[PDB]
């Protein structure tokens, strides 16, 4: 009955500080207990640590005092930093609520990813977070049309970024029939780039609009479909 | 670490059993939960306290326990079931949870479907800065695995070529991207270039030729 949304920078430098945010929605902290979890590329879950309601805490001791949590009830925020990080803390990072209950004929238990008293599900999004010296770089946004009686298929190439992610979206959200964005590949130059095409078998324009928030970045392309 | 079998296998509309095994210490005495997991996707709770389910959790997903050992059921298998599953728990000596190492969850029967393949040749705008970008999407294939080669006159080309891995679409096919990488020049030295995508044994094959373009 709850939304978490984890917020931060997607790109770290080697022995810097990784620093991110859990915004909460439709809670008091006051009332929740709220912890870190992150998951490495391939591997198992790993926990981070926890601030309880009361608001003492606990952390994880494998990772020797590296971490810290704090929380602002009056900004519904949650804090995590994690200093000197290496490429071994690149990972997907989530928040969650530690939700408590009565176990009968056993006790009070709690589990991560639940609400307590409504025991609804409450997982943040998971953000991931990639340890690199690679500079942020502005995406170039390049028409693709398939006209080298044809049936037109169109698209908008997001070539040579960094950091994922970006958005794409035609029309200012009002063209969706139709539209199917690919995952991102990585590029031998160190950049990534993505495709974005649109099917349809007139009056009708075609815009896309890529948002890059690492650089801070719109860019709105029109593409010709005739021929 | 709690052990759990790396992969299990049901066909659809059937049933399907994941163990979570541990000691004494962690599952003999505190609650277990599950966890389900799409790659490329986050996390939702599926069961707390050993078998309870929150809410919007469908009945036909049920959890048990015995001793140091826990089990996942899901019954009526569907397509959207297709996941990783993690057992987790609490522990006597700390506050740190301990976790299944997961299971994959493959549900057979799906209807076989072969790729759609589009090829765009690169823009005019590009071109002008000197760089020319060839892009192959791949879309609606099952099961999700297919190879790409490239050709330019018949010859296959290795260098310049990167191929994302397949993932699955919100239809539960799944999808793929292939980009071949040249320079303005290379892209005017050929006559044709070919993507052809190789699936269970069938191959479709999409051709530009840089003089209609």
């Amino acid at each position: 009955q709850v939304q978490l949304q984890e917020s931060g920078p997607s790109l770290v430098k080697p022995s810097q500080t990784l620093s991110l945010t859990c915004t909460v929605s439709g809670l008091s902290l006051s009332d929740h207990n709220v912890g870190w979890i992150r998951q490495a590329p391939g591997k198992a879950l790993e926990w981070l640590g926890v601030i309880y309601k009361e608001g003492d805490k606990d952390y994880n001791p494998a990772l020797k005092s590296r971490l810290s949590i704090t929380k602002d009830n009056s900004k519904s925020q949650v804090s995590l930093s994690l200093s000197s990080v290496t490429t071994e803390d690149t990972a997907t990072y989530y928040c969650a609520t530690l939700g408590c209950y009565f176990v009968e004929g056993v006790g009070y238990d709690c589990t991560y990813g639940l609400q307590h008293t409504t025991f609804h599900d409450a997982w943040g999004q998971g953000l991931l977070v990639t340890v690199s010296s690679a500079s942020t770089t502005a995406p170039k946004v390049y028409p693709l049309s398939s006209c080298c009686s044809s049936t037109v298929t169109l698209g908008c190439l997001v070539s040579s970024y960094m950091p994922e992610p970006v958005t794409v979206t035609w029309n200012s959200g009002a063209l969706k029939s139709g539209v199917h964005t690919f995952p991102a590949v990585l590029q031998s130059s160190g950049l990534y780039s993505l495709s974005s095409m649109v099917t349809v078998p007139g009056t009708q324009t075609f815009t896309c609009n890529v948002a890059h928030p690492a650089s801070s970045t719109k860019v709105d392309k029109a593409v010709d479909p005739r021929c | 670490v709690l052990t759990q079998p790396p992969s299990v296998s049901g066909s659809l509309g059937q049933r399907v059993s994941i163990t979570c095994s541990g000691s004494s210490d962690n599952i003999g005495i505190f609650a277990v939960g599950w966890y389900q997991q799409v790659p490329g996707s986050g996390l939702r709770t599926i069961i707390y306290g050993n078998t309870k389910r929150p809410s919007g959790v469908p009945d036909r997903f049920s959890g048990s326990k015995s001793g140091n050992t826990a089990t996942l059921t899901i019954n009526s298998l569907q397509a959207e079931d297709e996941a990783d599953y993690f057992c987790v728990c609490g522990e006597s000596k700390s506050a740190t949870p301990v976790f299944g190492g997961g299971t994959t969850l493959t549900v057979l029967g799906q209807p076989k479907s072969p790729p759609s393949v589009t090829l765009f040749p690169p823009s005019t705008e590009e071109l002008n800065g000197n760089k020319a970008t060839l892009v192959c999407l791949i879309s609606d294939f099952y099961p999700g695995s297919v190879t790409v080669v490239w050709k330019a006159d018949g010859s296959t080309i290795t260098r310049n070529v990167e191929t994302t891995r397949a993932s699955k679409q919100s239809n539960s096919k799944y999808a793929a991207s292939s980009y071949l990488s040249l320079t303005s020049s290379d892209w005017k030295s050929k006559g044709s270039y070919s993507c052809e995508v190789t699936h269970e044994g069938s191959t479709v094959t999409k051709t530009v030729k840089p003089s209609e373009c």
